[PDB]
């Protein structure tokens, strides 16, 4: 039981580590895609 | 401002890719033109030794 117990904790533990790394990044990312629309609309009515 | 200057470089570039695109254009269009005239002279040999073998029979 607390073999188990401890393995699963630190599971989850190095879980949070690695989705918060991943997180954080697409955030941003997201941020910059959607203020770099506004960026892009000055005159955009053709296609690209 | 920025934002109309930067647009109107892509339009730039789109300029760029329609000069790039003219130029490839110009190179077909004589390579063909190379082909087609060196063909014709070669005809012009061809008879020209047919009719010179004719007259030597």
């Amino acid at each position: 039981n607390f073999e188990k117990i401890e393995n699963e904790l630190k599971e989850i533990n190095t879980n949070q580590e690695a989705l918060k790394r991943n997180f954080l990044e697409l955030t941003e990312l997201k941020f910059i895609l959607r203020k770099t629309q506004q960026f892009f609309d000055e005159m955009a009515d053709p296609d690209l | 401002s920025q934002s109309q200057g930067i647009q109107q470089l892509l339009q730039a570039e789109k300029r760029a890719a329609e000069k790039v695109a003219d130029a490839r254009k110009r190179k077909a269009r004589r390579l063909k033109q190379a082909k087609e005239e060196a063909q014709m002279e070669v005809e012009q040999y061809r008879r020209e030794r047919e009719q010179e073998f004719q007259s030597k029979q």
